[PDB]
């Protein structure tokens, strides 16, 4: 192999160094996202290695203004640091222009943060991907970056381990036309097809977009929502 | 197999890499093991010491280090990585005074630590100090905590809490123990405490070569138990 | 074994070579031990003539950081003449800036993240020297701290650094050192020295003795004993 | 003397009653790992398995068998079989399983 | 240096009754603070089995008496001790307990006889305590063995003295089994089985004895008249020819025995149900192999 | 079938389970629970030992350093 | 790791420093001596942590032995042993194995 | 491992002739007795030593290693 | 999820002459032995009846995928 590096190309193809970090993403904690007609849904996998750990210490569903959410799938010391990052790149919108940011304005400006691990040449690229939701304008939207740099606009994906089952599954259900209450159901219900035994109200966190603004669930209606709710 | 990204930190093909998870096994060269246990309104810090010399002193040897005065903490993996990260510790507790006005919380704490450890995970060529470090204190509204921070730029707080080289015997031995619903009053956190590392390790030890520090919502100050009551705790599970 | 060519490189079972190897290079050099009494701190410097040209007093291997703390290097000498220096320039700023002597526990600190910090980087190597750190005063008493190459730095009663470094605290440890004063130490340092092969497979020596304690008033200087020499005439009674 | 017998009957037991393996039904307890130092404990507490019937030994190299194409090291397989069929439980001692 | 502790011990054994027993154990804490030194050889294992032996001398005299509860209540408080009293991390387990208590289960020996059923079981049920931690390992395993018979041998056996049994046994084959007296205790509880009527348990606890035989050289009558009860097991369903077999087996010994009512009915009862076994080629060399006997012809039954 | 249970213990207690447990890890507990009865001197599973058995074989996830999820 | 071939492991420590004292007078057996041996304080001087390498320690006192014409063994002889045989051990390199 | 005589035709065994060697074993053995001394070797006593030890001291005293009760490699 | 077993059960309830092979005893060296295992193979078969060659593992070597200029 060519590779070992990022500031050259291979004589074939292309950067390889970067198709390795694509690799760590799909070895992380399964995630869903869901856009819905009246809002999006975000939901992901959280499992303690053992009963020790509290588990209402670090959050998964993290807050980046009143309207704009965001989870990943990868490692999470890297994610902490481009979320601290998307706070203060957010703040400066709104010290400019007095308005809150669009969900389209971050997705411009976080991948150009992740496009500049990216140079050269001792620095390595992140190995976390994105969802990034928000009701701006009416519509809400539901994007996803990466890695490389690149984005989307999805109506529902999942990332994470075992996510071309949860593609396929999603492939076989997600239509157009559902209010969010639907839309949760629909989000737990594929989350069931690749956990792990026991699902309680401690091993899912699910936060949604409302027109409302952004707004994570506690366990009380999470534990009341997977009660008997298929 | 790698071989490929085992020198320094870059990617290996599917998907990981190795010099961040070679400091994992760089604590234990220090040959010791702690345990922190939060059953209730008080937490304890549990830690050996292992004195190999009679000319080596005896209050220069201690890993409990007072960080601000409601915020202690316990040290392992190699020695002088582990001071260096105390002065980053000890640091930026004041700045926060300074910046904000009070008391930092220990759950802030562990987030400005692992993130100074992740700096050195993103950008190469710095060496990214192999030890750890596990946290205790009193938090208002919320009751005591325990924190450990990872030499990666991990954290995550816990309830019992191993450390150093025997984590897969003593955290074994706690998930068992916290499982029913006792409660812990002061002396069943403290003999837990021992009894776990005294099991473990298989020592049982005699009343000086060991440190216990602690925190209660009767006085949250940090406090290094005295050798004399080090003793009536030891007599007290023995009676 | 390749993989131990940087300072900021890892083993596969997670240890740093290049901090391993600077080690056993102050393994190599002549023995120097230090050790306190009860009112006071008294080094001693086994150094060899390195043919016939030296000019007793020479290269020596105590030096004077403070007015009352003081080293005894051993190891790669010009490499700790610049650690020396470091120290005479930390506790200046420690006079500037709080208006006091400088604490030997504060001092000691400062220099070994000092030290720790060559042991980080690529770019350079770790230091090659292992040294003492002696002091006195009336509210602090006498301390004895040690710095290796890694960067520890705790406290003694008594050490040693060199060839002998086991060789000596062997009969360092038969001492009743917690009631003795430093005036009946420094007669029992010299024959700790010339017990341990002064010249018997090497060609000469030179013994020096550094001194600190109640008697200077928390001064640091070498021994009056070119004044009755009395070390060597106590120490060469011991031949049998 | 806690090794003395964790290995004993975990090899005794199997060997003495097979009917057990009838009263529920699967065949192969086949042994434990020894492994750790080299020091004494390969070779002497092999011999405190002897204390009981035992005997056998015999000896495996862990190398003989080792030739590359199988079709003959299935050979060499049943080649040490020809003594252990000439018995009742034979017991094979089996040394450097993992050396070359 | 101990040997204070053993002169003061001859002060108490003569003030059992002049001073009170409390004071035996007011005197007791500083022979303990002798055991907490324990350094190396002055006041260790071997001068410490003395106040152990003086001490549960005292303990013999203070509750030789109905008032038993001083000697119980004194082994939870220092058995439970002994890691902060002797030597932390397992101490020994080697002479600092064993032989105190291994006399001590000697005297529920010789009190089972004296005493009545209640205070030596509740005497047995504050020793099990220690006794499933250690002190049976060997020399002597059967501390245990002794006493849980003698707790079969209170109410004379049942369901539950079976069950006490056959939980407890193959701890002393994890101690070491004893050529004769561990074959002897292994064989006795499968008859407690029958008592209960276990076949299938029986047979296979019956089937480690087969490996410990040629031992009724040195045996009277014990080694072939258990056996008696191993018929009994095959007497179940129909297993007439083996149980010939066994009779030919136990032919030996009271030929060895040389008696002439015991080995004649020996002959009478091998020679009635060999017939009742199915026909085969091994019925019939059988009955070939014990024909032509010079003993045979003294019963009529050679006619059958 | 090829192997004697004899209990009332129910075994689809553990087809009802997530978890994906691959083919040849379900004849590991089967012979597993197997040994955890002959070992303990039992004629016969009880099958209070089958959910040591079942929860023994399970616990492949092993290290994973708590990192990278 | 699946149950019928390595169906329970079992790992070999290499200290005790009283398992030590076991191997000691196993290997302080068939040599003439006086019986004036304090073997305890061989173990507390012996820093050898391997049971065939205390087999050397007991073949090297022999030495001494054969060293300054002592038919019997002193107990001087076992502490010039420890001197020699465990400075020996120290002065080796490649000190990386663990069997898995 | 008998050097017997054998008939040729026959196959019979007709006398016996042991311990016959060629002459290359012969060469083998040193005639010459060399002049070396340990003076003349420097920089090896521990060796030195570790050899007399081992090989002399049996070919000196077969009893010196009786009486201890051991056995030299 | 059971594949060898397949292959052991197809070799009760056959007539052929069943010949399994795993794939790793060829991928040796001795530069030309390798493909003539694979020879060797075929020709005991071809003169033999109606059979089955069972390759068992092939997730060794089974892809080109690049011009190997080493
Ligand atoms: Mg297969």
């Amino acid at each position: 192999g060519y590779s070992f590096s990022l500031t050259t190309f291979s004589p074939s193809g292309k950067l390889v160094q970067i198709e390795y970090a694509l690799a760590a993403v799909a070895g992380g904690a399964p995630s869903v996202g869901i856009k819905a007609a009246n809002g999006v849904v975000l939901a992901t996998e959280k499992k303690q290695k053992s009963i020790l750990y509290d588990e209402r210490s670090v959050h998964k569903v993290e807050p980046i203004t009143k309207h704009i959410g965001l989870v990943y799938s990868g490692m999470g010391p890297d994610y902490r640091v481009l979320v601290h990052r998307a706070r203060k790149l957010a703040q400066q919108y709104y010290l400019v222009y007095q308005e809150p940011i669009p969900t389209a304005q971050l997705v411009q400006r976080v991948a150009s943060v992740m496009q500049e691990y990216t140079q050269s040449g001792g620095v390595r690229p992140f190995g976390v991907s994105l969802l990034i939701c928000g009701w701006n304008e009416g519509r809400p939207y539901l994007f996803q970056s990466d890695p490389s740099g690149a984005y989307f606009a999805w109506k529902a994906t999942a990332m994470g381990k075992n996510y071309v089952n949860g593609k396929t599954f999603l492939e076989k259900r997600y239509n157009e036309d559902l209010e969010l209450e639907d839309a949760i159901h629909t989000a737990i219900l594929t989350l069931k097809e690749s956990f792990e035994g026991q699902m309680t109200e401690d091993n899912i966190e699910v936060g949604i977009c409302n027109e409302a603004g952004f707004r994570r669930l506690t366990p009380t209606e999470v534990k009341d929502y997977l009660a008997a709710i298929a | 197999s790698a071989g490929f990204d085992r020198h320094i930190t870059i990617f290996s093909p599917e998907g990981r890499l190795y010099q961040v998870e070679y400091a994992f096994k760089a604590i234990n060269q220090g040959g010791l093991t702690s345990v922190a246990v939060r059953g209730k309104d008080c937490a304890v810090i549990v830690t050996q010491k292992k004195v190999p010399d009679k000319l080596l002193d005896s209050s220069t040897v201690t890993h409990l280090f007072k960080i601000t005065e409601n915020i202690g903490c316990v040290m392992t993996g190699m020695t002088a990585d582990s001071r260096s990260q105390v002065q980053r510790a000890r640091y930026e507790a004041a700045n926060w005074k300074y910046k904000y006005g009070y008391e930092i919380p220990v759950d802030m704490l562990c987030k400005r630590i692992a993130d100074i450890s992740q700096v050195y995970t993103q950008n190469a060529e710095m060496r990214p100090l192999g030890c750890c470090m596990i946290l205790i204190g009193i938090d208002e509204e919320q009751g005591p905590q325990v924190y450990k921070c990872d030499p990666a730029g991990y954290y995550c707080g816990f309830k019992a809490t191993a450390a150093g080289v025997k984590q897969t015997e003593s955290t074994s031995f706690l998930e068992k123990k916290v499982k029913k619903k006792f409660d812990w009053t002061f002396e069943q956190t403290v003999e837990t405490a021992i009894t776990c590392l005294s099991t473990v390790l298989s020592i049982d030890f005699k009343p000086s070569e060991i440190e216990v520090g602690v925190v209660t919502v009767e006085n949250p100050k940090f406090r290094i138990l005295t050798e004399a009551e080090i003793d009536a705790h030891l007599v007290a599970l023995a009676e | 074994t390749g993989y131990d060519l940087s300072a900021s490189t890892f083993s596969p079972d997670g240890r740093v070579f290049q901090v391993e190897y600077a080690m056993k290079a102050v393994e190599n050099s002549s023995t120097a031990i230090g050790i306190r009494c009860k009112d006071g701190v008294v080094f001693g410097v086994e150094k060899l003539v390195l043919s016939k040209l030296y000019e007793e007093g020479s290269n020596k291997r105590l030096f004077n950081v403070d007015r009352h703390v003081g080293m005894a290097v051993a190891g790669l000498l010009a490499d700790a003449r610049s650690l020396a220096d470091i120290a005479r320039e930390e506790a200046s700023n420690f006079r500037s800036n709080f208006g006091y002597n400088i604490p030997l526990k504060h001092l000691a600190d400062r220099v070994a993240m000092y030290v720790h910090a060559y042991t980080l980087y690529s770019a350079v190597r770790p230091f090659g020297c292992s040294f003492m750190l002696g002091s006195y005063s009336v509210n602090d008493g006498a301390q004895l701290y040690m710095i290796d190459p890694s960067g520890v730095s705790y406290g003694y009663w008594g050490c040693a650094i060199g060839k002998a470094r086991q060789a000596a605290k062997t009969e360092i440890e038969k001492l009743q050192m917690k009631e003795m004063t430093c005036r009946d130490i420094v007669k029992e340092v010299a024959k700790i020295i010339y017990i341990v092969h002064d010249e018997v497979k090497d060609k000469a020596f030179e013994l020096e003795l550094s001194w600190v304690g109640e008697l200077t008033n928390g001064r640091h200087e070498i021994v009056p004993k070119d004044i009755r020499e009395e070390a060597e005439k106590y120490a060469k009674e011991s031949l049998k | 003397s806690e090794q003395i017998r964790e290995l004993r009957e975990v090899i005794e037991l199997p060997l003495t009653n097979p009917e057990l393996f009838q009263r529920v039904g699967i065949i192969p307890p086949k042994g434990c790992l020894l492994y750790g130092p080299p020091g004494t404990g390969k070779t002497l507490l092999a011999r405190a398995v002897a204390s009981q019937l035992d005997c056998n030994f015999l000896k495996v190299v862990s190398s003989s068998i080792v030739d590359k194409y199988i079709g003959e090291s299935a050979r060499l397989i049943r080649e040490m079989f020809n003594y252990a069929r000439d018995h009742q439980p034979c017991i094979i001692f089996m040394d450097e399983i993992d050396a070359i | 240096m101990a040997d204070g502790g053993s002169e003061r011990a001859d002060g108490r054994i003569v003030k059992m009754e002049v001073d009170y027993s409390a004071t035996v154990d007011q005197r007791l804490p500083e022979c303990a603070k002798l055991a907490k030194e324990g350094r190396l050889q002055e006041v260790i294992e071997t001068l410490l089995s003395l106040e152990k032996q003086t001490r549960t001398a005292s303990d013999m005299v203070s509750t030789s008496r109905i008032l038993v509860a001083v000697v119980k209540m004194c082994y939870e408080a220092k058995e439970w001790d002994l890691l902060n009293e002797n030597i932390m991390l397992l101490s020994k387990r080697r002479s600092q307990l064993k032989q105190a208590v291994a006399k001590m289960v000697q005297q529920c020996c010789t009190y089972v006889e004296e005493i009545t059923d209640l205070p030596i079981k509740l005497r047995l049920i504050d020793t099990l305590r220690m006794v499933t931690e250690g002190k049976i390992y060997v020399e002597i395993e059967r501390a245990r063995l002794t006493k849980t018979l003698a707790t079969i041998k209170e109410q004379n056996g049942d369901v539950k003295e079976a069950a006490s049994i056959l939980q407890e046994l193959q701890v002393e084959t994890y101690g070491s089994m004893e050529k004769k007296e561990r074959v002897e205790f292994i064989l006795e509880q499968m008859r407690l089985c029958l008592a209960v009527k276990d076949y299938i348990r029986t047979q296979i606890i019956s089937k480690k004895i087969n490996t410990k035989f040629f031992q009724e050289e040195n045996t009277e009558k014990l080694k072939l008249k258990y056996y008696n009860l191993m018929i009994q097991l095959d007497q179940h369903e129909g297993s007439y020819l083996s149980i010939c077999k066994h009779y030919r087996a136990i032919y030996d010994t009271p030929c060895i025995q040389a008696e002439s009512e015991k080995w004649q009915q020996a002959l009478k009862s091998v020679v009635l149900y060999v017939i009742l076994a199915p026909f085969d080629n091994e019925q019939s060399d059988l009955v070939h192999r014990i024909s032509g006997d010079k003993k045979l012809e003294e019963i009529p039954k050679y006619k059958d | 079938s090829k192997m004697n249970l004899s209990e009332e213990v129910d075994l689809e207690d553990y087809v009802a389970r997530p978890d994906k447990i691959s083919g040849a890890d379900i004849n590991s507990i089967c012979q597993e629970s197997g040994m955890l009865a002959v070992r303990e001197n039992r004629y016969i599973v009880l099958a209070k030992d089958f959910e040591k058995a079942y929860k023994t074989v399970i616990k492949k996830d092993e290290q994973e350093h708590e990192f990278y999820k | 790791l699946r149950p019928g071939r390595l169906d329970r492991k079992i790992h070999i420590d290499l200290p005790n420093e009283q398992a030590r004292l076991d191997i000691l007078k196993i290997h302080a057996g068939p040599i003439t001596k006086h019986g004036e041996i304090d073997y305890e304080a061989i173990v507390k001087l012996s820093d050898g942590f391997n049971g065939a390498d205390l087999r050397n320690v007991c073949t090297e006192a022999g030495m001494f032995a054969i060293r300054a014409d002592h038919d019997f063994v002193v107990q001087e002889d076992f502490m010039k042993a420890v001197r020699k045989v465990a400075d020996s051990k120290k002065l080796e390199s490649k000190l990386d194995y663990k069997p898995v | 491992g008998d050097l017997v005589g054998v008939n040729k035709d026959s196959y019979l065994i007709l006398e016996t002739l042991p311990t016959e060697y060629d002459s290359r074993v012969k060469a083998m053995e040193v005639d010459e007795r060399p002049t070396e001394q340990y003076s003349d070797i420097g920089g090896l006593d521990k060796q030195i030593q570790e050899l007399v030890e081992a090989i002399v001291l049996p070919m000196n005293h077969k009893e010196k290693f009786e009486n201890l009760g051991i056995q030299p490699p | 999820c059971g594949k060898t077993m397949l292959a052991k059960a197809v070799a009760h309830h056959t007539t052929a002459a069943f010949i399994r092979v795993v794939g790793s005893e060829f991928v040796q060296k001795y530069l030309g032995e390798g493909p003539r295992m694979v020879r060797d193979v075929f020709r005991l078969a071809k003169e033999n009846a109606p059979a089955i060659i069972f390759i068992d593992e092939i997730d060794a070597i089974a892809t080109k995928r690049f011009d190997a200029q080493t």
